[PDB]
């Protein structure tokens, strides 16, 4: 019973969402297609890019060595023999080379063995080093021309972009005050007149030819004497690049800057003859610039935008178009890209190696696999994965999340010029940009919009770059749109009338504005290609996820769209009463659960693995089991069906982590009723029905895991044995079973986790000692008690152990470090004060108190609410609807239903009354069953609500009731005081998550304890645990107030000053008196750190010359 | 509603940074060595409440706000020797325990 | 007057509406709220207190051979009611064994003494291919809820000790209609129906309910 | 060491009023679980004794003034409310009060009718002030209550002219009470009832939540014998 609300849905969401990636390697890690074709960008674009190392003298002799296939291949162990040895689940990739002579011969070394490459699962990610990790896509101005207004004082200049930050220079074109006209390529500022001269243009040919109606031109000409000769110009340019090189005359590094697409081509042809042609004068070819044609240089372009700069200046073509954020000039590097370039970096190193042993070497010594040393693949290229910002942790909180992140562009990345956490241009660039392609509001905090999300149908065809979202055209299909598009307007969705869609007003958007109704009505090849392919489109796959957003506020909607996120798997999911069609989704391409093949059929037997779907082959599915969560999360997965076939409305076939059954279901939806109780709903905080916890609700697993390093220093091997000195207490093998703790093993804070041995010798123990110790047989030791012990964590059940030691195989271990042991341990953790409940629309409060089912609000029929979410402020302070769901709540209780009210589309309030006009003549409809009727409460209630004309008077109690119940709620007593709740009080079934803070994991105390032999303030310890900050604004807070005492002891008696400290720890142990300072540690301590440095800091009393007697001791 | 009449003592000093001071000394010389420098034990002695009925609370301060509402003490430059302020501690039992 | 009529629909261990009748225009809950508070709070009941299986470390496993997990195993069995036959017991253990294909429903228990499976079906674990189950568990008497506190010793070595809930009571409310002859038209028709419950019967629960509140109520004897 | 299964009842007996109680350690849910019902109980089911129905020689209803006299009906009215009247034998279903009026002195509720096995508990009690037309004559009612009743009653009495005033019949007058937490018992979420019912309408404080606790007590005793239906 699943009712579905809404309207067309001409194609489909798009799968697999984990589309910008997964999609995204693959071709540009084109590998898996035979060395025949496949032509550029990655793997084959580096090589081919990576011109064939040349040599010493341009051609003169032997060793050319040219690049062929590429062979990515045999990969080493096993994802999950990874994760489980620490190793970066990688590939062997070598590559067919073949060097040159001009002595006859044309050696070939086959494969040439070569460096790794990390493989990306197929859930769209990288293993590395043992860890999940997602490469993050990051955005910049696709690469061209724009120009731009000049921000210092009116007057533009002119930018040149290169195909990606770590290739090609960046150029500008100024046109200044005192200088005229600045060509600054890389670090570097030279008149403009200079380059032209070489590449052509100068005095007269240039100017009087391409500036004059815009002067400008005295100053281009002021250094004419630069553009009197070519070739003695290079040179003269050539000495303006540091150092002091020999300014003989040479034509290469410039033949670089324009000459050959090595260093400067956004290659093909797309995205930069298509920009500055459609930008600038119009034609042009590759590169900036063209040299090796036959001495001279022949420029495309650097002039014309010069030219098109002035025109910029005075004249019509104006267009200050600047990094203007439309979407036609904000590039998305896919992985593959990011990838791409780092195995372009290692090249830029490859070869410096090989162009230095081709050299050196004699020419029939040298042949592949020699002048080859894989050595930058390698490093420039594992650097990167697993070294890069823009290389994240995996969020898997809950299946949503890792989810998400990929669904991420980013913008704090490497690239060039790329917004530092305050980049040039921080705020004004986050806001919304109108190229709605991108989620609208999904960013989070004090990092605002540089971190966005994705529109969900967004992108997918022949991508060049760019989101591009979807749009129809008359039933047609689809046409991916495109940033830059203009398709006679646009006309959003819904007037729907069929096919026709009779309108008359056609809502529709139209470049920016919304205009009214262009109303084409062209019915046939709608309005251009106006209409939106529903309304999703406009937002971010677990925005969507809001049942209600249409009210939801955007800003508020964002703190569920985001805070969903932080959801955390619970035993027993429960997918929202209330939900939106997408969850069907984003817990089925999130691969966190099982999916069937061909067919159907099955076998199994049940438990740690569906065995087979019996059709055709075999296939026995093991069900990751109470894994491990990065967040600690610690995701899961159920199974389904006995005896089956292939589907029913979903082929599910074993649930995961968060799936009510393929449907995603973060937490648990359960019962609230809106009203303040006695203050335990405070601000924000919720109050809890203990029946919640009695029925195991939100109670969430966490496994931890633990980890001590048997290293190996000179002192004696460290080791990790059972036999732990004098730890002798049965506790040790009481558990700890051969040196680790055994499974099972029930956990408190305090316990041998693990344990080892050391050996540090402090003091050579004079006899006296080794006497007592012989006569009292004090066997002597030579080893420390150092084992592994479960800190101030509560603990837990040992869900399981792993043990990591240099000999084994895979295994890569820090140098000395033998041995490295694991400890997993588990963590069943119900639900306390404290943890924050949010729901999604943002609702995020913390629970305060958890009542008996004794007191709480009372239903009539005597059932109690769940959570007793507060009214005040949140709702009319927030202004959202997560009230048409409470509403929607009961009128989906009674009525046995879940619902499906997309964003945007349907769920409306009259037919939520409808839905509610149900539910009642049964809901009610049971008192006229069980025996009974309305009684003196609500018969009190009513005749008060009418009276604050919420009921229509005249009628009866019994209709009285179901109006009051289409919309708030039953009178509701309150099983605490017996009586009634004067006026209706809303009642429903809300949904609350329930966020990975919960308390536990804040919340430490500290009195003495732990105390650092490097710095000296609390902290760092092993036995107890605590340590607090005290960070200036609380200084200034004593400061204000006067508890100069009070003060003086967080500096002093309470951290540094040893004696104080102590006399702290003891006159309290004594009794009767309080800690008594004097000198302070600190003061002693700075005249005798400034003496260090010869200066002598005289310390005088009240009369200049009482000479203080300090440190006198 | 707070202490035992905060508003009462910040009227009797002039610079409310005094009453701390005095109050603070005082519980600082009160229970903080002897015991007996009490002016509350007639009948108008600090007790707690546990278990077992009442029992002075160890809190010095405590007397002291209530010792200072009293009649008792003094503050300035009076008394002068601090020496001689401990040492006629001498003359009636003080010390503590290690 | 004087005198009220303790009408008292019961029902077959469970549902219970008791009518009490002409009640002075007020007591309808002055006595209706603290019963439907005490029965549904303080009161005898029986409930799992822990469980030892077959081939089971600890909590966080999972049987070979069997659909379920013991964590849903446990979960499960949380709602186990058993009624008790006598009054001695602080509480016996029950046993099941169970080969390949089926289900352990409740009913699969060791038939034992004064021991009422009261809710038999109740999915216990749909295993097969592999009949391997096992279990030895606990059912104490207790009182109220009590968590992971009450430790699950017993086997002392894999009791994986379960959450409590001794309650018998399964819900409970209360008309307050008024539709009496008594004296102009006033009085309350006080009428609790100590709804669903464990294993004890709802005239129990009503019962001993009155008698904490008596028993409570005395307290208020002598004062110093 | 002190609380178990023995709360102690721990009262203030202001004397005629505030009696201010405190049974203390309590499973968390009795404080309310008791508390209230006798509180509830309190305000209402309690045996009384308060003017209902007045009658003064000459102006019939009650919107009026009788000339020399500086009150007006209803401050009579009201104060007559505040009258506490006690009476001696159990057979006396309410004996009137009538009364005599002199020049300028006061009429304290002490002038009225000084009949035996009725004494006002209040002497005093303004009542009205009258001079120079020392006239007001009345010959009120007074009665036997449970609770609270308005003007329903009917002030049947003297027929004709009778102004009935209302109901006030209860020796308590108002009964408030919080159930903070302590901990004796280690355990720090146990409930502390404490009561405090101010009454005065005659009976006294202790009296009222005894009295009542019996009221509660006997009510409960209903659920003895049943007639069920399988
Ligand atoms: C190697 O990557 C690093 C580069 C740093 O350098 C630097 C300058 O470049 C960054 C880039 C390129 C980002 O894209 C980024 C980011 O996307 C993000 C947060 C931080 N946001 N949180 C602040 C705290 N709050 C409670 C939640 C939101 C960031 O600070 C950064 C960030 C940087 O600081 N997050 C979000 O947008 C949101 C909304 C959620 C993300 C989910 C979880 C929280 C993350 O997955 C966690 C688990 C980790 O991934 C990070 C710690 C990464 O560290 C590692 C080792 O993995 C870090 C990105």
């Amino acid at each position: 019973k699943i009712k579905r609300f809404g309207r067309i849905r001409e194609v489909i969401p798009l799968p697999p969402l984990t589309e910008i990636q997964v999609e995204s390697y693959k071709k540009a890690l084109q590998a898996d297609v035979p060395p025949e074709k496949r032509e550029n960008v990655g793997i084959q674009a580096a090589f081919k890019e990576t011109f064939p190392i040349e040599e010493g003298d341009k051609g003169k002799g032997g060793l050319v060595l040219d690049f062929l296939e590429y062979r990515i291949g045999d990969p080493p162990f096993s994802q999950d023999e990874c994760r489980e040895k620490d190793l970066t689940y990688q590939a062997p990739l070598y590559a067919r080379l073949q060097l040159i002579h001009k002595d006859t011969g044309l050696i070939k070394e086959d494969e040439v063995f070569l460096g790794h490459l990390p493989l990306m699962t197929e859930d769209g990610s990288f293993i590395i080093n043992g860890a999940d990790r997602v490469i993050v896509s990051q955005i910049h101005r696709s690469p061209g021309v724009y120009f731009t207004p000049d921000p210092a004082r009116p007057g533009r200049y002119i930018a040149s972009i290169i195909p990606l930050p770590k290739r090609g220079p960046w150029i500008d074109l100024e046109v200044e005050a005192s200088g005229v006209v600045t060509m600054k390529v890389n670090k570097r500022k030279f008149p403009l007149v200079l380059l032209l001269r070489v590449l052509g243009y100068d005095q007269e040919t240039l100017v009087r030819e391409l500036s004059a109606y815009g002067d400008l031109v005295q100053g281009l000409l002021d250094e004419a004497v630069l553009a009197m000769r070519p070739e003695e110009a290079m040179v003269r340019l050539f000495t303006l690049l540091r150092p002091g090189d020999p300014p003989k005359k040479d034509k290469a590094l410039a033949y670089l800057f324009g000459l050959l697409a090595d260093p400067k081509r956004y290659d093909l042809g797309e995205a930069g003859r298509y920009k500055a042609e459609e930008k600038l004068g119009v034609g042009l070819s590759g590169r900036t610039l063209v040299r090796f044609e036959d001495g001279e240089f022949k420029d495309e372009v650097f002039l014309p935008t010069l030219r098109y700069l002035f025109a910029l200046t005075a004249g019509v073509p104006g267009h200050e178009v600047d990094d203007i954020d439309h979407l036609g000039n904000r590039r998305i590097r896919t992985v593959g890209e990011l990838m791409a370039d780092q195995f372009r970096v290692g090249l830029a190193r490859l070869a410096r190696g090989v162009r230095e042993r081709m050299v050196m070497g004699s020419p029939d010594t040298l042949t592949p696999a020699k002048l080859v040393n894989s050595r930058p693949l390698e490093a420039a290229l594992r650097e990167f994965f697993s070294r890069s910002q823009l290389s994240q942790f995996k969020d898997e909180t809950n299946p949503l999340s890792s989810l998400r992140h990929k669904r991420r562009i980013s913008a704090l990345g490497p690239g060039g010029l790329t917004r530092e956490r305050a980049g040039f241009d921080v705020r004004d660039v986050h806001r919304t940009h109108y190229g709605r392609i991108c989620p609208v509001e999904t960013p989070e905090g004090a990092n605002i919009g540089l971190i966005t999300s994705l529109a969900a149908y967004a992108r997918v065809d022949a991508l060049g770059f760019i989101r591009t979202p979807y749009r129809r055209v008359k039933n047609g299909v689809v046409t991916e749109e495109v940033v830059y598009m203009t398709a006679s307007e646009e006309d959003r969705y819904t007037i729907a009338q069929a096919n026709t869609p009779l309108e008359g007003d056609r809502i529709a958007t139209d470049r920016v504005v919304a205009r009214r109704r262009g109303e084409p009505v062209i019915v046939a090849p709608e309005e251009v290609e106006f209409m939106d392919v529903s309304p999703k489109q406009v937002f971010s796959l677990n925005t969507n996820l809001i049942p209600f957003l249409e009210h939801d506020d955007a800003n508020r909607a964002l703190m569920g769209s985001n805070m969903q996120t932080q959801a955390v798997p619970l035993i027993r999911a429960q997918a929202p009463v209330v939900m939106t069609g997408l969850e069907e989704r984003v817990v089925r391409d999130s691969l966190a659960a099982l999916y069937a093949e061909e067919d159907g059929e099955v076998v199994k037997v049940d438990g740690t693995r569906i065995a087979v779907r019996y059709e055709d082959g075999r296939l026995v599915h093991p069900l990751r089991r109470y894994a491990r969560s990065n967040q600690g999360t610690a995701f899961d997965q159920r199974p389904r069906v006995r005896v089956g076939q292939r589907v029913k409305k979903g082929d599910l076939l074993a649930d995961g982590p968060a799936s009510e059954e393929g449907f995603l279901a973060l937490g648990q939806n359960v019962l609230v009723a809106i009203m303040p109780f006695d203050g335990y709903n405070f601000e924000d905080a919720i109050v809890i029905s203990e029946e919640l916890l009695k029925r195991d609700f939100y109670t969430s697993i966490h496994i931890e895991r633990y980890e001590i390093e048997a290293r190996d220093t000179k002192l004696g091997p460290e080791r990790i044995t059972r036999d732990i000195p004098h730890l002798s207490e049965a506790a040790l093998r009481d558990l700890d079973e051969e040196g680790i703790v055994r499974i099972g093993a029930e956990v408190k804070p305090g316990d041998i986790l693990v344990g080892r041995t050391s050996f540090k010798g402090e003091q050579e123990p004079s006899p006296e000692e080794r006497l007592l110790r012989s006569i009292f047989g004090e066997k002597a030791r030579d080893v420390k008690d150092t084992s592994l012990r479960v800190p101030p964590g509560e603990g837990g059940i040992v869900v399981g152990r792993l043990r990591l030691r240099r000999g084994d195989p895979g295994v890569e271990l820090k140098p000395g470090v033998r041995e490295v042991v694991r400890v997993f341990v588990a963590q069943k953790r119900k639900l306390q004060v404290g943890d924050k409940l949010a729901n999604r629309h943002g609702n995020k409060g913390v629970v305060a108190k958890i009542l008996p089912v004794e007191d709480m609000p009372h239903l009539p029929d005597g059932t109690p609410v769940d959570v007793i979410l507060n009214p005040l402020g949140v709702p009319s302070r927030m202004n959202l609807g997560q009230i048409l769901e409470t509403h929607l709540g009961l009128a989906g209780y009674f009525l046995g239903q879940r619902y499906i009210s997309p964003v945007f589309d349907g769920a409306t309030e009259p037919e939520i009354k409808e839905l509610l006009a149900e539910a009642f003549n049964l809901y009610f409809g049971k008192r006229q069953g069980e025996g009974f009727g309305v009684d003196k409460r609500e018969k009190e209630v009513l005749a008060r609500a009418e009276k604050l004309g919420l009921v229509s008077p005249g009628k009866s109690p019994e209709e009285q009731l179901k109006e009051l119940f289409d919309l708030g709620k039953v009178v509701l007593y309150d099983g605490r005081t017996g009586e009634p709740f004067e006026g209706p009080i809303v009642v429903g079934q809300m949904f609350i998550m329930k966020l990975y803070h919960m308390v536990e994991d804040k919340m430490h105390a500290r009195s003495t304890g732990p105390y650092s032999l490097i710095t000296q303030q609390p902290l760092g310890g092993k036995a107890q645990f605590g340590g607090q900050r005290f960070g200036e604004m609380e200084v200034w807070a004593l400061e204000a107030y006067g508890a100069a005492h009070t003060l003086q002891e967080m500096l002093t008696i309470k951290s540094d000053d040893i004696e104080g400290r102590n006399a702290a720890y003891q006159a309290i142990i004594k009794g009767e008196d309080v800690p008594e300072p004097s000198v302070p540690e600190s003061f002693r301590v700075l005249v005798k750190e400034l003496q260090a440095l010869a200066l002598d800091v005289q310390t005088l009393d009240e009369k200049d010359n009482p000479v203080d007697v300090f440190e006198g001791l | 509603m707070a202490e035992p009449g905060i508003d009462k003592l910040f009227g009797m000093v002039d610079s409310k940074y005094r009453l701390t001071v005095v109050v603070a000394k005082r519980a600082q010389q009160l229970l903080r060595h002897r015991f007996k420098n009490t002016v509350l034990e007639p009948e108008e002695r600090p007790k707690m409440r546990t278990l077992e009925g009442l029992y002075d609370d160890p809190n010095a301060v405590t007397w002291a706000m209530k010792e200072l509402l009293t009649g008792r003490l003094f503050f300035g430059e009076n008394l002068v020797p601090e020496d001689r302020l401990q040492k006629e501690m001498e003359r009636l039992y003080p010390t503590e325990e290690e | 007057l004087k005198a009220p009529v303790f009408t008292a629909t019961t029902q077959g261990d469970h549902y219970g509406e008791f009518v009490l009748e002409p009640l002075e225009r007020g007591f309808g809950v002055t006595l209706g709220n603290p019963l439907r508070r005490i029965l549904l709070s303080s009161i005898p009941g029986t409930a799992v207190t822990s469980v030892y299986i077959e081939d089971v470390l600890h909590e966080f496993s999972t049987i070979p051979g069997v659909k379920e997990d013991v964590v849903e195993i446990i979960l499960n069995l949380k709602e186990l009611v058993v009624r008790f036959l006598d009054p001695k017991m602080a509480s016996t253990t029950l046993i099941l064994r169970a080969e390949g294909p089926k289900e352990v429903r409740a009913v699969d228990f060791t038939p034992s003494a004064d021991v009422e499976i009261m809710n038999p079906d109740l999915h216990i674990a749909t295993l097969e291919e592999g009949g391997k189950l096992y279990m030895e568990v606990r059912v104490d008497r207790g009182v109220g809820y009590v968590p992971a506190e009450r430790h699950g010793i017993k086997d002392r070595i894999n009791a994986i000790p379960v959450d409590a809930i001794f309650s018998p009571v399964r819900r409970v409310a209360f008309q307050v209609e008024d539709t009496r002859l008594g004296q102009r038209t006033d009085l309350d028709k006080l009428t609790l129906r100590i709804w669903t419950d464990g294993s004890v019967t709802p005239l129990e629960a009503l019962n001993q309910a009155v008698a904490i509140l008596k028993e409570h109520l005395n307290y208020f004897a002598n004062p110093e």
